[PDB]
């Protein structure tokens, strides 16, 4: 009779059961077929891996990623996601749960029509519910009124909500996040004199934009910071145990949600998509918004981040305007922890669809 | 059917990248019917998939694989790779020895073949690329690994081959009256004491093909069991020779 919850993300699935504090499985939204005919000793002939294996044994396979900037685009391996997850990661038979999913601002009906579909015809579910990813950030913060910037590591979204309800008119789409930012990030450390260009040299860069990255509060002050001292150098000491040195690369990955022309896109950086999208709602709960700014993504995790939007929206706004950003700590899963506070109350527990519904509909 | 096994120093991405060694390696493995290559330091299997390209470009199907995880005590690990081509032979069977760390650093995996253009129809092949420093203890072992594929396959028809380390300082003369997979008649050694494995320097018979079984033994071609000198054979530099590889393959032909 317990819930699950799962959040499916451009780069990793969050899944878990309702009314834990945290997602017990998270790995990677990739499925891989061998390009080759063999076996690992002691195996039979896999047709496909899925998650942490598929990364792992990736040389001898081709990847797929079914969830493209958000949106399923895969049908095939998103069900092969979605059977890995039940099976082999929460190790449930998916018709004893009720389930809820999460999907894209955005996501056309269409879409939301073939997951309900897939969940009760082929995984036999006994319910299920499809929420919106940034209004579970949201009301996981507590509110039901605010403007989330969720940025994960294929897309990043503004969603103003009033409410509850997700103002779509008002949603902007920027198809820049995380993994342009580690591949970013690879490039600048190459031009320093590193090499880091491999697949694991590219595990390697992750960890690194992960653990030293941080967003300046003045990016050009910084980088004058950083020609002038060795303060903000950082040291990582890699697999093999060299120690490198890592200075205003730490600041440069990241400033490129700000400055997309980093890496050569045209588009508004994500303190001007957030003012953009309160500045197409009404004005009169545009207060309501900029004093409600939460974000959500793991790629929002970046120390600085919520200083500097908060700075940036400052120079944008009326100058009378209250504004506060709500970065809270566990917001890499904060639509996850949304789905398992909603899930895991007796007040939702109408708000199912059930498979009997589904055959009278 | 030739047979084969070639331990390529630090086989991995760096080397498989390399035009020029990737085409060395490619041109011996094609010589092979079956092939079992050691060393291969490959964290994502990508060398594999590299040279499983190559091999594989114009036929999909013209070699198949068998490989292991990385396999070592600490963090040293490396995996036994065999290639072979499925319409020559097909594997029925594979598994790692596990009794497995305690007995080898790198646990040998076990590949039973059939073989429908040989005297012998069936038969296995035990990998291992012993530890140096234990080189005595993992050779006498691999006795044990012989009765393991006989109990669990009924099996009497065994290759046990790979880069033994069997020679020079890591096995003395007085040492072989330890090895029982040397003093018991029932294994005949294809490539003898005096061979040099090593294409470095020193003349070292490191690199082995033990056979037990009747059947297998009599469809050796005898004499055909040798190193093979890659660095004659294709006209190379010493230096060139040793960026492919600081081991010659040792081979063996079935009739
Ligand atoms: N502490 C951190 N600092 C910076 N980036 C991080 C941190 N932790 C995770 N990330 C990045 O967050 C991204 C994954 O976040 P998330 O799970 O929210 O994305 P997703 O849901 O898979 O993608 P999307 O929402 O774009 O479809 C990865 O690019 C990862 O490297
Ligand atoms: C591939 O490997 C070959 C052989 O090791 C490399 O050649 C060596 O490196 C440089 C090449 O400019 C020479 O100074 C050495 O003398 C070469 N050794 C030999 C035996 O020729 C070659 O560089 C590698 N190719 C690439 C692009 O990495
Ligand atoms: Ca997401
Ligand atoms: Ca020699
Ligand atoms: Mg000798």
């Amino acid at each position: 009779t317990t819930a699950l919850v799962c959040d499916n993300g451009s780069g990793l699935v969050k899944a878990g059961f309702a009314g834990d504090d945290a997602p017990r499985a998270v790995f990677p939204s990739i499925v891989g077929r061998p390009r080759h005919q063999g076996v690992m000793v002691g195996m039979g002939q896999k047709d496909s891996y899925v998650g942490d294996e598929a990364q792992s044994k990736r040389g001898i396979l081709t990847l797929k990623y079914p969830i493209e900037h958000g949106i399923i685009t895969n049908w095939d391996d998103m069900e092969k996601i979605w059977h890995h997850t039940f099976y082999n990661e929460l190790r449930v038979a998916p018709e004893e749960h009720p389930t809820l999913l999460t999907e894209a601002p955005l996501n056309p009906k269409a879409n939301r029509e073939k997951m309900t579909q897939i969940m009760f015809e082929t995984f036999n579910v006994p319910a299920m519910y499809v929420a919106i990813q940034a209004v579970l950030s949201l009301y996981a913060s507590g509110r039901t009124t605010g403007i989330v910037l969720d940025s994960g590591d294929g897309v990043t979204h503004n969603v103003p909500i009033y409410e509850g309800y997700a103002l779509p008119h008002a949603i902007m789409r920027l198809d820049l996040a995380g993994r342009d930012l580690t591949d970013y990030l690879m490039k600048i450390l190459t031009e320093r004199g590193y090499s880091f260009v491999t697949t694991a040299e590219r595990e390697i860069v992750r960890d690194i934009k992960e653990k030293l990255c941080y967003v300046a509060l003045d990016f050009e002050n910084e980088m004058a910071t950083a020609a002038s001292s060795s303060s903000l150098e950082k040291s990582y000491e890699l697999p093999d145990g060299q120690v490198i040195t890592i200075g205003n690369e730490r600041f440069r990955c990241p400033e490129t949600l700000f400055q997309p022309s980093f890496i050569g896109m045209e588009s508004a950086g994500i303190h001007e998509t957030t003012y953009n999208s309160i500045m197409k709602c009404d004005i009169d709960i545009r207060k309501d918004l900029y004093a409600n700014n939460v974000m959500s993504g793991g790629t929002t995790m970046y120390p600085g981040i919520a200083d500097r939007m908060q700075k940036e929206i400052t120079a944008l706004a009326p100058s009378t305007m209250k504004i506060k950003i709500i970065a809270p700590p566990e917001r890499k899963y904060s639509v996850w922890i949304g789905g398992s506070i909603l899930a895991s109350l007796s007040t939702f527990q109408q708000m199912w669809i059930t498979k009997q519904e589904y055959d009278e509909a | 059917l030739k047979i084969a096994a070639f331990n390529i120093r630090t086989f991995g991405e760096t080397k498989m990248s390399n035009a020029t060694l990737a085409s060395y390696i490619v041109r011996i493995v094609r010589r092979y019917d079956i092939v079992l290559i050691q060393e291969v330091r490959d964290s994502h299997l990508v060398a594999v998939g590299k040279l499983l390209d190559y091999l594989n470009q114009d036929d999909p199907n013209t070699y198949h694989y068998v490989v292991s995880e990385p396999l070592g005590r600490n963090s040293y690990k490396e995996r036994y790779l065999f290639l072979f081509r499925p319409n020559k032979v097909s594997v029925l069977d594979t598994y790692q020895y596990d009794d497995g760390n305690d007995s080898f650093s790198r646990e040998p995996a076990v590949v039973k073949f059939s073989s429908h253009s040989t005297k012998v129809k069936e038969f296995a092949i035990v990998a291992l690329h012993s530890a140096p420093s234990d080189a005595v203890a993992e050779i006498n072992s691999l006795y044990d690994v012989y009765l393991d594929v006989q109990q669990k396959w009924h099996l009497n028809d065994v290759m046990l081959m790979g880069d033994f380390n069997a020679d020079c300082s890591y096995v003395t003369s007085s040492q072989w009256s330890s090895i029982r997979l040397r003093t018991s008649s029932t294994f005949q050694w294809l490539i003898p004491d005096s061979a040099d494995t090593t294409a470095t320097s020193t003349n070292c018979a490191y690199d082995r093909i033990v056979v037990a079984g009747s059947l297998l033994q009599s469809s050796v071609v005898p004499g055909s069991a040798a190193p093979f000198d890659f660095q004659a054979a294709y006209g190379l530099s010493n230096e060139m020779a040793l960026a492919i590889s600081d081991h010659y393959p040792v081979e063996v032909t079935l009739t």
